[PDB]
């Protein structure tokens, strides 16, 4: 059952996860979590017009964000709390570019609204001799929730489903996030009955459970990625992008 | 993964189940929704006439909301020592951990028996709530918009209190929405706010200003159940809780 | 039109239906529903993902403990030994009085009921790295009262059961708590604001370093351990009760001391205002409303023999306001049973009606009657804000 | 043993049976759970309130057990004269025999007329017995547990005094027992004293203090009976009785 034989390969098995021309890749088994079962198309009870998902490009993974984790992190910290389809535009312009030049993100330039459930892989190099961990949840409509900040810790995210990630598997933690919110859709803009929480659906976030530990001469500190595929959506409401605006910067 | 289990570490013999008290007390509870359908006082006041109501005037109005109204311990020097004491109670406790809901609401209002005044009972959908303040009983003053009076359009009904000082009113559910929220809403969205509450129900006597005055201080508690086609939906867990027998006693 | 002249159905007439029940009964209501038949619908998008089930909610692990385990650890330290009951703490350092606490929510669940019964579970995972060794006793006590809640140690903890696990590859699992109790269920560890008839929990856990830790060099001493409650397969209450829990969302609470002052219950907003068998209303006197006899009532002060005393009240903003604002009062018997709140123009006027009344003399003695406060006062009548407290001003006579 | 019998001498010829009655009476008696079923005064009070109540606050409490409260002659100055004379009753003269029961129990209170007020009632199993005495009637005061006052999960119910003024409550059998005790219980185990009331039952009044005042010193008469379900377990000899018609007359 066991016999290594490591090779100028390296050894053990790679799964793939290939989108659109996007491809990304882990040693380590995904740490699932799924809030909710997928989502119905729901196109039917609202758009006249003209609706479509552009998975050629809607689909691709994309960085939305990174960030070091220190071991010097207090046991419940937070380290990113990515309010979803906002922060993938929300980073973009972070990069001080605009969203029509990410092929993933035009149609949002265009379309007035949006509906559509979401993938997050949240990838790590931390090394093995390196131990903590990491929970990630999502949150739908954490914003509307006031008190979510009395919540907004490891013992209460635990309570819910959500995604682990020890530092020494340096594990992936995978994480569909079907849609849902009160209403069926989301604006990508600004729109005549409401212009806060622009295209909010509630948060993601990582609060650090076991900080890293390690040998004091050790690597003191590890990383996190996070890519965001973008699968079973669909656009409406077709409109010039000068309407569009630049989220709100957070 | 939250559910997850690595690897059980049995010692157990099995044990028989009570099917939940089925086996004894002749009952199930495992169905917490059934539980939800037992009544909860959702509200108490003591009416306060402030201006020469006409009979038009609504003498006061709530927010319907499964969550409950935010909570009213009442004043330093008025404790409504329930909500002081008895925080809380079930129902918003199990709202607590869920984000959202769809259905209906029971309330069987309990006016003061004193009176005999013929009471109506508007409901508003159309209202919004705005914001987590003022998810409470509002008792509504000097006519300026149609608020604060009787409605055409809306549904409502009448209560005798010489038959009877009871009523017993259904709430249906009627939003352009999926599902409203259910924590307390901070609200955000403009149309955020109309996808809390399932309306603004609102009650008026009939009674004259002459005769008003002997409702004045009356109680009124307000009850309320889910009505069997409520269905709460995205879990989420509890925020934290405040132990009740921890609570300071009244001293000496 | 024949006449029916059988006799009569004979009923008992009740007011209400009940409010308990909840099941297989239909429950008659005016619905503001415009159909006679109409009902709520979900849509197949807006379908109700969630079963809402006790059970469903008692299987959801909480994060409940953080242990440390350090490699120092001895073999007999303890690590932690909290209860066998679904009602597990974990306290927050809230400042506030009424310190909150995070809970499984198995435990919350728990304290809406007044029984329980079956097994729990405690996954344990010990965030570590495979070079990390170690071992670890995680015993049941039955029946452990608070005084041999002590004396224990891993190895009288082996006499009852127990079970030994070894950190090495795998570095989490999941023990499961017996039930084990000569009550077929188990009360309620709490209760609402109610401290008799809150029995603790039959059994108490424990789990001790078996083996101490031995960390290779290249990584840390420390291991984060963590606990997650949940309620076991075999887990059920019965007995539905008020919860022994709040929401954090209005932490607040009004302690009910005595020491403060103010108008009886129903009796406020009161306002400055007059009463025809009060000096024939030439004088103001407090009413909780305004058709007559509607004055406002106030608890009898417990003036010791030989002194006075006299109401001022400790908010000028809550003062019922004539002409003036009230922050000073007389209570007196009204001679009807009862104490009216007498309006003063000061804490001096007051004082001079107190050394008057308390001094024996009489309301309607013209010392007294000087010291009312004239009808004409009454300006706006504006009433008092709520119920506001009244400093007591004691002094000798 | 006891109900052996060493040997009949019979001398009597055969006796027609009456069937208990049935023969006659068109009605059989034997079956002494039915009589049980017949109602009891179970106990009865002036109402006397204290401090200002607020609505929240129960009027008054409690246990409710099978074996009757402990008696209440009442004060020399005020005697109950139906326990002054009329010595126990029924019900609990056969609770004498037993030492256990299981089931549920019937009330149906009867509040004054004069007043209007509506009223409720709490249920709370939650409340142990404690020690026999104490097993009786008892008026709320000021609030310092929840004890005092209305209560969430609790079961209740809510008679409108106005409609009618009689409430007819159904208490059921709600304990982590197999059987509770039947004899006067003097408690020993502090498990022991969960192991006897059904619970406790409370009332209160929603009136307000200003309103109060008029449902001092009314009379508020209680009935129980065993409500089908009850079984009473193992057989006891009776303890030493008192006879009534033997009781002293009130001396002119």
């Amino acid at each position: 059952m066991d016999n290594p034989n490591p090779g100028p390969d390296g050894e053990g098995e790679v799964e793939l996860e290939k989108d659109s021309n996007v491809v990304l890749t882990t040693q380590r088994d995904p740490s699932t979590s799924i809030p909710a079962p997928v989502s119905v198309k729901w196109s039917r009870w609202t758009s006249n017009d003209v609706v479509d998902d552009y998975a050629t490009i809607t689909s691709r993974w994309y960085q939305i964000a990174e960030f070091v984790w220190s071991k010097d992190d207090p046991f419940d910290k937070e380290l990113a709390r990515l309010i979803l389809p906002r922060a993938l535009l929300s980073s973009i312009e972070a990069n001080s570019d605009a969203i029509c030049d990410v092929p993933n993100t035009i149609p949002f330039k265009v379309h007035a609204y949006w509906r559509g459930d979401m993938e997050v892989r949240v990838q790590i190099n931390s090394n093995k001799f390196q131990v903590g961990q990491l929970q990630a949840t999502w949150y739908y409509s954490d914003h509307e929730n006031l008190n979510i900040s009395s919540k907004r810790s490891v013992y209460g995210f635990s309570q819910m489903d959500h995604a682990l990630i020890s530092a020494s598997a340096s594990n992936e933690a995978k994480l569909v996030i079907p849609f849902k919110h009160v209403y069926p859709f989301l604006p990508t803009r600004i729109v005549p009955d409401w212009t806060t929480g622009i295209l909010d659906m509630g948060a993601l976030n990582i609060r650090v459970i076991a900080p890293l530990r390690m040998s004091a001469t050790g690597p003191t500190t590890c990383n996190v990625v996070v890519f965001i595929k973008l699968n079973n959506s669909e656009f409406t409401g077709t409109s010039s992008g000068k309407f569009y605006a630049s989220q709100i910067r957070a | 993964e939250e559910s997850r289990n690595t690897t059980v570490l049995d010692t157990t013999t099995t044990l028989q189940s009570s099917g939940f008290g089925r086996a004894f007390f002749g009952e199930a509870f495992n169905d917490l929704k059934t539980l939800m359908r037992r009544y909860q006082l959702y509200g108490q006041l003591l009416l306060s006439v402030t201006t020469d109501k006409d009979i038009d005037h609504c003498m006061f109005t709530f927010p319907c909301l499964p969550q409950g109204l935010a909570l009213d311990i009442g004043s330093a020097g008025s404790p409504h020592e329930i909500f002081n004491r008895c925080r809380d109670g079930i129902i918003p406790l199990i709202a607590s951990g869920y984000r959202f809901y769809r259905g209906d609401l029971r309330y069987k209002i309990v006016f003061p028996s004193n009176v005999n005044s013929n009471i109506w009972v508007q409901h508003r959908p159309d209202r919004r709530l705005e914001g987590w303040s003022a998810a409470k009983i509002v008792n509504c003053d000097a006519v300026s918009t149609g608020q604060g009076v009787y409605n055409h359009g809306y549904a409502s009904h009448i209560q005798i209190t010489r038959v009877n000082n009871v009523i017993e009113l259904e709430v249906p559910f009627y939003n352009a929405t999926c599902y409203n929220y259910l924590q307390a809403f901070n609200a955000s969205s403009a149309a955020s706010s109309y996808a809390v509450s399932l309306g603004e129900i609102s009650v008026g006597f009939q009674a004259t200003s002459d005769d008003i005055a002997s409702i004045v201080n009356k109680p009124v508690t307000i009850y309320y159940s889910i009505g069997d086609g409520m269905q709460f939906s995205q879990w989420v867990g509890y925020q934290p809780m405040m132990i009740l027998d921890q609570l300071p006693a009244p001293v000496v | 039109n024949p006449s029916y002249q059988q006799s009569p159905r004979h009923f008992v007439p009740t007011g209400m239906h009940s409010l308990a029940l909840g099941t297989n009964l239909v429950e008659p209501l005016h619905a503001l529903r415009l159909d006679a038949a109409g009902t709520t619908q979900h849509p197949v998008g807006c379908a109700p993902d969630e079963d809402m089930t006790v059970s469903s909610i008692a299987s959801r692990y909480g994060l409940i403990r953080r242990v440390q385990w350090k490699k120092d650890h001895a073999k007999g330290s303890l690590l932690l030994q909290l209860d066998a009951d679904p009602f597990v703490e974990q306290r927050i350092e809230g400042t506030n009085p009424i310190s909150l606490y995070w809970f499984a929510p198995v435990g919350v669940v728990s304290s809406m009921f007044m029984q329980w019964r079956g097994s729990l579970e405690y996954r344990f995972d010990i965030i570590a790295s495979q070079f990390h060794t170690g071992r670890l006793i995680v015993g049941y006590v039955p029946g452990l009262t608070a005084s041999l809640q002590l004396q224990m140690d891993y190895m009288k903890l082996k006499s009852s059961s127990y079970v030994v696990f070894d950190l090495q590859e795998s570095n989490s699992f999941t023990f499961e708590v017996p039930y084990v109790s000569y009550r077929p269920w188990w009360v309620r560890k709490y209760g609402g604001n109610y401290l008799p008839s809150s029995t603790d929990a039959p059994s108490t856990l424990f789990m001790y370093v078996q083996v101490p830790l031995i960390p290779m060099e290249a990584v840390s001493d420390t291991i984060d351990i963590n606990v997650y409650v949940r309620g076991g397969s075999s887990f059920e209450v019965c007995v539905p009760v008020q919860p022994s829990l709040g929401l954090n969302w209005n932490t607040d609470f009004i302690l009910r001391n005595d020491e403060e002052y103010r108008a009886k219950t129903g009796y406020a907003p009161y306002y400055a205002g007059v009463w025809h068998s009060f000096n024939n209303s030439n004088s103001l006197v407090f009413r909780w409303g305004s058709a007559s006899d509607q004055i406002a009532q106030w608890p009898t002060i417990s003036v010791p023999r030989g002194e006075l005393a006299f109401l001022r009240i400790k908010d000028g903003k809550q003062a019922a306001v004539g002409t003036q604002p009230w922050r000073t009062m007389v209570v007196w018997p009204s001679g009807h049973g009862y104490n009216i709140g007498i309006p003063t123009y000061n804490a001096e006027r007051a004082r001079q009606l107190a050394q008057h009344l308390y001094g024996g003399g009489s309301l309607t003695d013209e010392k007294a009657k000087q010291l009312f406060v004239p009808a004409n006062q009454q300006g706006p009548g504006k009433v008092s804000n709520g119920n506001p407290v009244w400093e007591v001003m004691r002094a000798p006579l």
